[PDB]
């Protein structure tokens, strides 16, 4: 626990009560407990995509966060498949990129190695 | 009459406020324009700009 660097900086996005108002930071534990009778997905890779992380206000330099989009899912609806392919095929995160999504299908033993894996 | 001379300058002397409001008015009205007009241009060039660097971007990453 003693290695582990101490927090001082937020990170940016282009969202705007979600970093405004309240702040990401470095490391964060962002958890979104959601209103679960609206879906996630819109209003997840939204802010995927939208968000990039870049620390000009600090004046330090932005070409040293190569920018790692980790994307887990699960149990997950065909039709969230393809509004996954909807948002992503726009992005470049398509493509700089893990998708990792259990399928409704997929049997519930992947699953629960699921989250193990990207992490 | 003594007693006219006063009706003749006060009426006149309206004659010139008229005119000199309505300059005023003209002004306000002018100056509306210029700011309003100028105010239109730039946000939708600066708009137009970013949806280039933002366009690029996608097909860069294509």
């Amino acid at each position: 626990p003693v290695a582990r660097r101490k927090p001082e900086q937020f990170i940016q996005t282009g969202i705007s009560t979600i970093d405004v108002m309240n702040t990401l930071v470095r490391g964060q534990k962002l958890p979104i407990f959601s209103g679960s009778g609206l879906p996630a997905n819109e209003i997840a890779a939204q802010i995927a995509r939208q968000a990039t992380v870049r620390p000009d206000l600090s004046g330090e330099g932005e070409k040293e966060e190569p920018f790692a989009v980790v994307f887990a899912a699960m149990g997950i609806t065909q039709r969230e498949l393809s509004y996954f392919i909807q948002e992503f095929e726009r992005t470049g995160a398509l493509s700089r990129s893990v998708l990792f999504l259990n399928k409704a299908d997929d049997p519930t033993i992947e699953r629960i190695l699921t989250p193990r894996m990207a992490l | 009459s003594k007693l006219e001379a006063i009706l003749s300058q006060e009426v006149e002397a309206e004659i010139q406020a008229l005119l000199q409001e309505a300059e005023a008015k003209a002004e306000a009205v002018k100056r509306e324009a210029e700011e309003k007009a100028k105010a239109l241009l730039q946000a939708r060039e600066r708009a137009l700009e970013a949806q280039y660097r933002a366009a690029l971007r996608r097909a860069e990453s294509a």
